């Protein structure tokens, strides 16, 4: 049995246009651990993305945080793009500053 | 006033692509404090919290030796289990191990844990008595007989009631300014029209520690769960957590609704109204 | 601090 990731995309701090922040993509509930997470700016890959150390929950499913420094603006669109063996194609989740 | 220490190990085979990946992480409560990764350059256990950086080189040397020895056990065990199950050498498989201890407010031992999975399902677990094992299937019964012969439960119990508790107490004292402090949630409400007829109210809790929290919605004083949504608690990236709860309401009726926030760091529960 | 024993299966 394989488990598909849950995905949340959000900022460290409430977004303020022109103020430096961190863009986060939190993936959880997945198995097995191999997973591909990119963060996108206007559809293009963000070059520098770091991630937390792999850990797991009581049901043995894994969780990871992927993150980049960013400065939000009114017009730039951010997103996370996740691939996993459970996904028939990559899943793109858009950043909404109100979620 | 109760506290926990946990270690989480993961080994993943990579047939055709070298030796297995091994990752170890340690936590006190909701705070990660150490890590090891087979694929990192250092080949050393590394600090992840400020209060562990004070430990001396003998501490880092010993922790490194221990996790390297477990990584080599896991490599061998991935082969052993493959053979018990008659699995192909072409497949990637996973071993996961959790262990650690809980202490009460007086520092006394509450209980210990050691549990193991294979491919994300229970394989073998140390029972709460720390004196016997539960095997999940016939392959794990082989391992159980091996561990019974080896007195493995006594080894585990000696650590869990001894070293584990003594070091958790040490970390709680050295790290007290953060581990024993609560950060209450910073709370606010947002409002998001859907149409002229409906709107979303979203109640936010940000920057809190520890992770446990309750957010609830009320309509005219009564708990409402219809037409609500609660997101899973998520890390902020800085050691704190975030959560929100939302309700869809009829436009004009927003001020009927309240959100209540409960957290250990709050002198009193918070109420929010739009 | 981690356990020192590693248990083979």
């Amino acid at each position: 049995i394989q488990r598909t990731p849950k995905i949340q995309v959000y900022s460290r701090h409430p977004a303020e246009n022109g103020k430096s922040n961190f863009l986060n993509c939190y993936v959880s509930g997945f198995h097995p651990s191999d997973i591909e997470v990119d963060l996108l700016k206007n559809g293009e890959r963000i070059e520098k993305v770091e991630h937390s150390d792999l850990s797991f929950s009581k049901d043995w499913s894994f969780y990871l945080l992927y993150y980049t420094e960013f400065t939000p603006t009114e017009k730039d669109e951010y997103a996370c793009r996740v691939n996993h063996v459970t996904l028939s194609q990559p899943k793109i989740v858009k950043w909404d500053r109100d979620m | 006033g109760s506290h926990s220490m946990r270690y989480f190990y993961t080994s993943v085979s990579r047939p055709g692509r070298g030796e297995p990946r091994f990752i170890a992480v340690g936590y006190v409560d909701d705070t990660q404090f150490v890590r090891f990764d087979s694929d990192a350059a250092s080949q050393r256990m590394e600090p992840r919290a400020p209060w562990i950086e004070q430990e001396g080189p003998e501490y880092w040397d010993q922790e490194t030796r221990n996790v390297k020895a477990q990584s080599q056990t896991d490599r061998v065990d991935l082969g052993t289990l493959r053979g018990y199950y008659n699995q192909s050498e072409d497949g990637s498989h996973t071993i996961q191990i959790m262990y650690g201890c809980d202490v009460g407010p007086d520092g006394r031992f509450l209980r210990g844990y050691r549990q193991d999975a294979y491919d994300g399902k229970d394989y073998i677990a140390l029972n709460e008595d720390l004196r016997s094992w539960t095997a999940a299937d016939m392959a794990a019964q082989i391992t159980k007989r091996k561990w019974e012969a080896a007195h493995a439960a006594e080894q585990q119990r000696a650590y869990l009631e001894g070293r584990c508790v003594e070091w958790l107490r040490r970390y709680l004292e050295n790290g007290k300014e953060t581990l024993q402090r609560t950060d209450p949630p910073k709370t606010h409400m947002t409002h998001h029209p859907i149409s002229d007829h409906e709107a979303t109210l979203r109640c936010w809790a940000l920057g809190f520690y520890p992770a446990e929290i309750t957010l609830t919605w009320q309509r005219d004083g009564e708990d409402q769960t219809q037409d609500t949504e609660l997101v899973e608690t998520r890390p902020a990236g800085d050691g704190t957590f975030q959560k929100w709860a939302a309700v869809v309401v009829p436009s004009g009726e927003e001020q009927r609704y309240t959100c209540h926030v409960q957290h250990e760091g709050l002198p009193k529960p918070l109420t929010l109204r739009w | 601090a981690t356990i020192g024993t590693a248990m083979y299966k």
